[PDB]
């Protein structure tokens, strides 16, 4: 058993998002001890509002709650702060004696310029056997993080292997991600050119690898 | 001679099949001494 | 919870004599007094319950009557086995407790004590310390008084009834520093005993010789 | 320091046995009573045991099994959830949770996590390849491993300064393969050395490459 | 702003769980609570040193007698065949008769036998300390001996019952200790810091004994009231309804028997009795009360009581108590419409269980005397058809004795009567109570006035007619040598004149019997239209005068009678005539002539020997055809008593 | 030592009917002594904190008496409650206060 | 015959901890209420503690002295019975005596109808926070102005000593008669300090010597201190 959380909600900076959590008349309309937790995406969540409007030590002004019937209205007030991380929803339930929410996702819209930084390596120079030479392209610190990867590498691009990952953010609030062509063979034996091309909202970014 | 007898007895009185059960009894309440 | 109260504190009878010991209660506890003997380095034995019961064994000499406030412990024939100290327990309430105890000695004439003093010797004015001991010896009944002259920091100790000559002794001993000692000179023992119609003193002063 | 980290278990077939322990230190254990929260990877945050102050009184959700043992002592500063059977491919980043004591029913404090998976793959080795520095930009790549968590530790000391690692691929072969990139000084890169030592904790095996420059 | 809603905030240690209970909701769903009277009740803000205070006046027992008692099986499984009755609802075609099998509802007798309501646990001294005021429905017992220096009141419900000893001393104190009885599942709520096992003195696997007073309270009892609460609880548990029943019943005629109900020494015995009283009375209705909307079988419901209602008649006289509740009138008349269904002249002749069956419904029908005097010839018809089986001059059977006695109570329930209209039938009965105490029946009931449990307690001499029964004529018919157990021999004795308080009144009431010689009357005969009235005088108002060879020692031995119960105008004048012998009598007879004579045989030396009243030809034929005549002994005559006034000396058979 | 029971000033009054969430306290945490705190609803900020120190073993003992005497419409979450509040009570210390 | 042989007697510091242990053989233990009665030197008999009895289930309890302090434990199937202390105060200064408990009038149930008939061996419990010292032997002297009638009575004051027994005699025992070895008195300094005496005739100050042998295992100190007159 969940609390009804709203899928995702978005705003910006100002006084854009009050967050809201419902439950059972038994769990959050029966006893003032709901209880809010944020957690940054892949780091150990910390309590952020304890019972309702009651924040604890070392937290600004602008979060607090809502004494409604049986929904508990997380409140993060008129400023907004780039924190984009995941809100939860909890409170004592006389039947589960611990009811945590579904989870949301504020994401705050402002600061757009994001360009993201591209690093392409050589196949690694310590391994040489066949069948083992993997290329591999770096992409960090961009934003909204919601980039398309391809490699062209020649007049038409063959796309034979391609692997990306998500764009997951982390410190500096700015998203990242890795794509790694894996193939060795079938190409990479004798060419002429090979480029990892990043496209972030329309750029030409790209990087060109093929040396020696 | 004939033998020795009970004396006759007059007939059991119709007893109240009707009753209130509030006159049986009483006022319901009581108090200890 | 109770308090218990027993009299006399100190006893004394010979052989044959008739003793009783009382045992007054704190509040209304019928007849849920026990009594109990110990002898001097040995524990206690079981003499009574229900406060004129005896335990079997206990011999017919042993008999206390008594109920709800007041109780009593009578003995008749005193034979030698029976100088003790008898002690009364309530077992009504809790927390139980027991009684102050009645110390039953063997009696005899009076006895005149013998006093005399006993100055520091100069092996203790040479650490620091000064000790003046007042004793008595081979007087009776216990009961004696002494009392260094202070116009308290002393202390005194009595030994048991001696089975020779029934008597007892007291040594009073007082402790003062060194510094002290030098020009006090008042130093006297009042010895107070009802075998004595004159209290007799051992005055004495910080003078050589 | 209030540090409440969990020693943790790596990854288990269906059918297998597990006991997290939760050390937890600075604090006084006694006073507070404990909890278990594990989190699905996607978005969920389910509860799990919750053993009282003195082990007192001990509850359980309804998710959870039932059959899932937990126990503590105060003596040595410990939290045990002995997992067993977890034949449910149902994993989780099983926190350590810190109830509020008092009257307050809310978390304190907060574990770091542990990740367990379970599957029916076996374990794989990784594969280190150094990449090259060819102004200032290096690179380590982890090549065919199984499963996470492995994280980069960059040059056992090289403080957390340009020191970025990369989430993993989802690879179709069903091996995970991450890479981490550390931005050093391209004004003298031959006066000192670097290398990424990494460790493969549910695989146990620890291996160390350098960074050459170009020629 | 009303009581709707309060949060109960546990701190359990880590974890401080929640709860939360509405006034609003639950107040209405079970009435009969109103928690704003136990808050201004239990002191909330009672400081600790008040508590404490508290705590200490109240007396703890050092422990709790654990002893584990099995409890019978009462109330037995329903017939197969029984018709459910309904308490409430009873009319004459519920039932066919005495051989229908029947059982009555659990819940309608309930709601019967516990129709009043009161306030059980009161606000005194020692109990507003412990307890939390209850009110439910109640029935109690009270009673009060020394000018209402000494009360007792013993109140129950359906699963618990409480009895509390009240002593005033002179100056004012007034002692109070309370008992408490019943499974310590539904045991009362406790209020303050107390707890139960620091207070129950007993403890089985489900039933407790609490003891609830101050230490002084306790103390003081202490001198004079040590029970044993072992084979109390031990009885209170392991024994069945009836069965316990009968056993206070025992206790009490006891306590009648030597002083006792004239004046009640406060023995340990005696304020054991009155508990017990109160648990007799309990156990009744906590058998019913166990039944889950069953029925309780009418058998076992005559059986028991009969029991409450002997022993409500009992303490009436004894102590002048008062029982409310614990009297269902849909059992009285499902039992009185019952007497409709029998003949009263001929339920001598149905089965022994019959008999009895008929005579526990015949007290509880009619429990009141006087409703219904015609229940005297269904007990006379028991008594007479227990005379023809009986064999002659041998003492009663524990079966016989029990049929007697559990009819007994209607002849002496109308005895108590100022006027009587069963006047013949009482007559009769106490004629054949006077046949039946021979000389064998008196020296069984002293024997069992020892051992036996079943013999001191019923015997016809109670009922019967004769009065040459001294100090020193019941000690020359011993046991046995006298010396098994010599004390109880002379306690015996004392005590058979004590159970002959048969018509010892606190009203002056009997008067229900011309003569004027009444401290030396031997025996009193009522025939048909002649009573014969032997004496040791010669001033007795009758119509003729007869003087039998009286011993060697001046003791006169005479007999007259009054014709129809008519007596004279005056007493007779010349020499009183003696009694002819007649020899002309054949042994084998073929009729009852002598039917409605009375027989009986004196001797010479110990006065009075036997009484036999001719009944049927069956008691002629065990007289005559029997070695009944001795005449080699010629110092045991046999005078024979006529209905025509005649008095006749049998002096030989052929 | 949590709090403390203090005698009644004649002034101070208490009703069943302001009175809300009830605070119960184990042994453990007030050295063994029962403490009840009695509060009202939070009406917000009017200089008022009606925090009411109370016996515990008292208010536990009305709480025990006033669950039992209504047991049959004892729902779930009260039958918990009753027999938490059961092991609390027999739980202390009813002797052991010097 | 009953037997309580006890132990587990010793010093300890004040705040310490110590264990107690009470054998019985002669009856079933666990039938038995057995209690605790300790007495202070010189004083009188105090009730402490008591462990209830089978029909009891085993529960305890203590004076409002020692009750917070104190706990009984109850070995059964090997008998033993054991009386933990914690927190010891310098009060607890005393011998603690085993005590079976019995119930005369059983059928009345228990409230007071109890008694004590065993007492068991008794073990002694001293709470001091001093140590090992040996006594300073002072000889106290017999002086000239000692006639007394024609006795002299010299003595040895044994001044400040911690370890509890010490045994005295005179020329190795030789003189016995006129011998007052009075007891130990604990002075305000936390050390017993007693007086040994024997009378002497006062003509024979000068002929004989008089010599105190004041011997202690404890420390093992031998001291032979000569009496001289003043
Ligand atoms: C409640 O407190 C008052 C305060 O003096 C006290 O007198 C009263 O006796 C207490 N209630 C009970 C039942 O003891
Ligand atoms: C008894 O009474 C009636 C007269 O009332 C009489 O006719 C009857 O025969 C009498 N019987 C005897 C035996 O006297
Ligand atoms: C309770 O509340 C009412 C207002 O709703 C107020 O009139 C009354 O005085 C209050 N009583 C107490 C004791 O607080
Ligand atoms: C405290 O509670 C514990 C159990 O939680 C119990 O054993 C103990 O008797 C109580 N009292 C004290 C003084 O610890």
């Amino acid at each position: 058993s969940v609390l009804t959380q709203p899928a995702s909600v978005s705003g910006s900076l100002g006084q854009s998002v009050t967050i809201s959590c419902t439950g059972t008349s038994s769990d959050v309309g029966g006893y003032d001890y709901v209880s809010w937790y944020q957690q940054h995406p892949g780091k150990n969540p910390k309590l952020m509002i304890f019972e309702v409007n009651n924040r604890p030590s070392g937290v600004s002004t602008r979060f607090s709650g809502s004494k409604s019937g049986n929904t508990a209205s997380l409140t993060i007030s008129g400023l907004q702060a780039e924190d984009e991380a995941d809100y939860y929803c909890n409170s004592y339930s006389t039947t589960t004696t611990w009811v945590f929410g579904g989870g949301t996702s504020l994401t705050v819209l402002g600061q757009p310029k994001a360009a993201p930084s591209v690093t392409l390596f050589p196949p690694s120079s310590e391994e040489l056997q066949a069948n083992k030479a993997t290329l591999v392209c770096l992409i960090s610190d961009f934003y909204p993080g919601a980039v398309t990867v391809a490699w062209k590498a020649d007049s038409s691009p063959v796309k034979a292997g391609v692997e990306t990952t998500t764009p997951s953010k982390q410190s500096n609030n700015k998203y990242a991600a890795s794509s790694y062509l894996s193939l060795t063979p079938e190409q990479w034996k004798s060419h002429r050119s090979y480029s990892c091309q990043v496209t972030h909202e329309g750029s030409t970014v790209e990087k060109t690898v093929a040396p020696t | 001679k004939p033998n020795v007898e009970v004396w006759p007895v007059d007939p059991p009185p119709p007893v109240n099949f009707n009753k209130t059960a509030e006159q049986e009894y009483g006022d319901k309440e009581v108090k200890l001494p | 919870d109770i308090q218990m109260t027993q009299s006399p504190s100190s006893l004394s009878a010979s052989l044959g004599d008739s003793v009783t010991i009382t045992c007054r209660a704190s509040q209304t506890m019928s007849n849920f007094l026990n009594w109990y003997q110990q002898k001097p380095g040995k524990a206690p034995k079981f003499l009574i319950y229900a406060a004129s019961r005896l335990q079997s064994g206990v011999p017919s000499r042993f008999s206390g009557s008594g109920s709800g406030t007041q109780f009593t412990l009578t003995i008749s024939n005193l034979q030698p086995e029976d100088f003790a100290t008898y002690y009364c327990q309530q077992s009504f309430l809790f927390p139980y407790t027991f009684g102050g105890g009645t110390k039953v000695e063997v009696e005899r004439t009076v006895a005149a004590p013998s006093v005399f003093i006993f100055p520091p010797s100069d092996e203790q004015l040479k650490s620091g310390t000064a000790s003046v001991v007042c004793l008595l010896n081979n007087f009776y009944p216990r009961e004696a008084k002494v009392q260094w002259k202070v116009d308290g920091n002393s202390q005194e100790s009595v030994t048991e009834q001696d089975s020779k000559d029934s008597t007892y002794s007291l040594s009073s001993t007082l402790t003062l520093s060194k510094a002290d000692y030098e020009k006090h000179k008042v130093y006297a023992c009042e010895v107070t005993h009802q075998g004595l119609s004159s209290p007799v003193t051992k005055s004495f002063n910080r003078g050589e010789c | 320091e209030v540090q409440l980290v969990e020693s943790g278990g790596g990854l288990v077939k269906p059918g297998g046995s597990l006991r997290l322990s939760c050390a937890a230190s600075g604090f006084t254990f006694s006073t507070y009573a404990m909890d278990w929260v594990r989190q699905a990877p996607g978005k969920g945050l389910e509860w799990v045991s919750l053993i009282s102050s003195r082990s007192s009184n001990i509850y359980y959700s309804d998710s959870v099994k039932g059959n899932f043992t937990i126990s503590r002592d105060n003596a040595k500063n410990s939290l045990f959830l002995q997992m067993n059977s977890l034949r449910a491919e149902d994993t989780a980043v099983y926190y350590c949770a810190r109830e509020a004591g008092g009257f307050h029913s809310h978390f304190d404090m907060w574990g770091q996590g542990t990740l367990v998976t379970v599957s029916s793959a076996s374990t794989k080795g990784p594969s280190v390849f150094p990449l090259a520095p060819s102004t200032a930009a290096l690179g380590c790549l982890v090549k065919d491993y199984f499963p996470e968590p492995v994280t980069v530790s960059w040059n056992s000391g090289a403080l957390t300064s340009g020191v970025h690692t990369f989430p993993a691929v989802l690879q179709s072969s069903g091996l995970y393969s991450l890479s981490s990139v550390v931005t050093v000084p391209s004004s003298s890169l031959g006066t000192q050395t670097y290398i990424c030592n990494v460790n493969h904790k549910p695989s146990n095996t620890k291996v160390d490459k350098k960074v050459e420059p170009k020629s | 702003a009303s009581l709707s809603e309060v949060k109960l905030h546990l701190d359990i240690e880590g974890h401080a769980s929640h709860y939360t209970i509405p006034w609003t909701e639950l107040m209405a769903k079970v009435p009969g609570l109103s928690p704003e009277a136990l808050w201004r009740e239990a002191n909330v803000t009672e400081d600790l040193a008040s508590m404490l205070n508290r705590y200490k006046l109240i007396y703890k027992t050092s422990g709790t007698l654990g002893i584990a008692l099995a409890e019978p099986v009462d109330i037995p499984a329903v017939s197969e065949g029984s018709m459910q009755v309904d308490a409430s609802k009873v009319h004459p075609g519920v039932i066919s008769g005495l051989n229908s099998p029947a059982c009555m509802l659990s819940a309608p007798l309930e709601k019967q036998l516990f129709y009043y309501i009161g306030t059980m646990l009161p606000n005194t001294r020692p109990h507003s300390y412990v307890f939390y005021q209850l009110r439910c429905h109640l029935s109690y017992v009270a009673l009060s001996i020394n000018g209402d220096k000494f009360q007792y009141t013993g109140a129950m419900t359906s699963k618990f019952l409480m009895g509390t000893y009240k002593r005033v001393t002179e100056k004012g104190d007034e002692h109070v200790l309370s008992l408490v009885f019943g499974k310590t599942k539904d045991l009362p709520d406790l209020r303050g810091p107390f707890s139960y096992p620091s207070l129950t003195s007993a403890q089985s696997g489900d039933y407790s004994l609490v003891i609830v007073t101050t230490f002084v309270h306790y103390a003081n009892f202490h001198n004079y009231f040590v029970p044993n609460l072992k084979d109390m609880f031990s009885r209170a548990v392991t024994m069945t309804a009836a069965s316990y029943a009968r056993y206070v019943l025992q206790k009490l005629v006891l306590l009648e028997m030597k002083g006792g109900c004239r004046e009640p020494e406060l023995d340990t015995e005696t304020l054991t009795t009155m508990f017990e009283v109160s648990v007799a009375f309990f156990k009744v209705g906590h058998a019913v009360g166990e039944t889950g909307n069953g029925c309780v079988d009418l058998r076992w419901l005559a059986k028991s009581f009969f029991e409450l209602t002997v022993l409500k008649d009992i303490i009436g006289i004894c102590y002048g108590a008062t029982v409310k509740g614990m009297q269902s009138y849909g059992l009285e008349r499902l039992a009185a419409m019952l007497m409709a269904t029998v003949k009263m002249e001929e339920l001598g002749h149905l089965t022994t269980e019959k008999q009895e069956y008929a005579l526990r419904l015949a007290t509880v029908g009619y429990p009141k005397a006087g409703v219904y005097s015609g229940l005297i010839g269904g007990a006379t018809s028991v008594l007479l058809s227990a005379y023809n089986r009986h064999p002659l001059f041998q003492p009663l059977h524990t079966v016989m004795r029990e049929t007697l006695f559990i009819g007994s109570h209607v002849v002496l329930r109308e005895l108590r009567l100022n006027v009587t209209t069963q006047g013949p039938n009482l007559a009769l009965y106490q004629l054949l109570s006077t046949a039946l105490c021979s000389a064998l029946e008196i020296g069984e009931v002293l024997r069992g006035l020892a051992l036996g449990t079943e013999s001191g307690l019923f015997s016809p001499c109670y009922l019967s007619l004769r009065f040459d029964l001294t100090r020193d004529k019941l000690l020359s018919m011993a046991p046995q040598e006298a010396t098994l157990d010599q004390a109880a021999v002379s306690n015996a004795v004392d005590g058979f004149l004590g159970r002959l308080s048969l018509e010892r009144e606190d009203r002056d009431a009997w008067h229900l019997p011309c003569v004027d010689r009444l401290d030396k009357v031997l025996m009193i005969i009522p025939l048909i239209n002649v009573t014969f009235i032997i004496s040791s005088d010669r001033e007795v108002r009758g119509s003729a005068l007869y003087e039998a060879s009286t011993t060697y020692l001046s003791s006169s031995l005479f007999l007259s009678p009054v014709i129809m119960n008519k007596c004279s105008q005056g007493a007779v004048a010349g020499e009183p005539r003696q009694i002819p012998k007649i020899q002309n009598f054949t042994r084998t007879q073929k009729s009852c002539i002598f039917c409605g004579f009375a027989l009986l045989s004196y001797d010479e030396k110990e006065g009075l020997e036997t009484t036999t009243y001719i009944t049927s030809q069956e008691v002629q034929n065990s007289i005559l055809s029997s070695n009944y005549f001795d005449f080699d002994n010629l110092h045991v005559h046999y005078l024979l008593l006529t209905t025509n006034g005649t008095v006749m000396e049998i002096a030989g058979l052929y | 030592p949590c709090c403390h029971v203090t005698q009644l000033a004649a002034q101070h009054l208490l009703a069943l009917e302001n009175i809300s969430d009830i605070y119960l306290v184990s042994n453990q945490t007030c050295d063994g002594f029962s403490l009840a705190s009695l509060n009202s609803p939070k009406n917000g900020s009017n200089q008022l904190v009606i925090s009411r120190c109370a016996n515990g073993l008292n208010v536990v003992s009305f709480f025990i008496s006033i669950l039992k005497r209504s047991s049959s419409a004892l729902t779930g979450h009260l039958r918990e409650l009753l027999t938490t509040l059961e092991t609390l009570y027999g739980s202390f210390s009813v002797e052991d206060l010097f």
